[PDB]
C-alpha cells in the first residue's frame, strides 16, 4: 500500500535544466478530530440542501480536518474546501 | 566546419539529448564525438570545454592540469625505463 507522498513522487517530470528536491516525510501529526464538529456544522448547512444525495461527505470533511488545524488564524483554507 | 561538415552530428546530438534520461551526459558525449572526429583530420579544438562541458575540467589534481592532447607515451619515468 503506497503512501501518498511516495506515490506522488513517482509522477515527477525531469526537466533537463533544474534539479528540484522532493519533499521529505514529515512527522505524523495528531488526527485533527478536535475540529470535526466545526467542519460538519459549516459544511452541512441549509444552502447545501439538494446535494446531500449527489456528492459524498466523508472525503471533504476529512480534508477539512487537516485544513482547520494546518491553517491557524485566517480562514483561508477551510472555505477553500466547501468551495 | 571546413573539414568535418557537422551537419550529420547535429541531428544525432538532438536525438541523443532528447532520448536519454540523463541529457547532459549525452550532450557531452555527442560533442566529444565531433571533437574526436575533427582531431582525427589534423584540426584540434583546444579549449573547447569552457561553456558546455567544463563540469570536470577544473577537478584535476593540484599539479596535474586538464589537457586536450594527453598521449599514452607521456607516463612516469617507469615507462622511460623501458621507453
Amino acid at each position: 500500500l503506497f503512501s501518498p507522498l511516495e506515490f506522488g513522487n513517482m509522477q515527477k517530470i525531469n526537466q533537463p535544466d533544474v534539479v528540484c528536491e522532493d519533499p521529505e516525510e514529515e512527522v505524523a501529526p495528531a488526527s485533527c478530530s478536535e475540529h470535526r464538529a466545526e467542519c460538519e456544522r459549516l459544511l452541512t448547512a441549509e444552502a447545501f440542501a439538494d446535494c446531500q444525495d449527489l456528492v459524498p461527505l466523508e472525503p471533504y470533511l476529512r480534508a477539512c480536518q487537516q485544513d482547520r488545524c494546518r491553517c491557524p488564524g485566517g480562514d483561508t483554507c477551510v472555505c477553500s474546501t466547501v468551495a | 566546419h571546413s573539414a568535418v561538415d557537422p551537419a550529420e552530428y547535429y541531428k544525432r546530438c538532438k536525438y541523443d539529448t532528447c532520448n536519454c534520461q540523463n541529457n547532459e551526459d549525452c550532450l557531452c558525449a555527442a560533442l566529444s564525438s565531433y571533437a574526436r572526429a575533427c582531431t582525427a583530420k589534423g584540426v584540434m579544438l583546444w579549449g573547447w570545454r569552457e561553456h558546455v562541458c567544463n563540469k570536470d575540467v577544473g577537478s584535476c589534481p593540484n599539479s596535474q592540469v586538464f589537457l586536450y592532447n594527453l598521449t599514452t607515451c607521456q607516463q612516469t619515468c617507469r615507462s622511460l625505463s623501458e621507453a
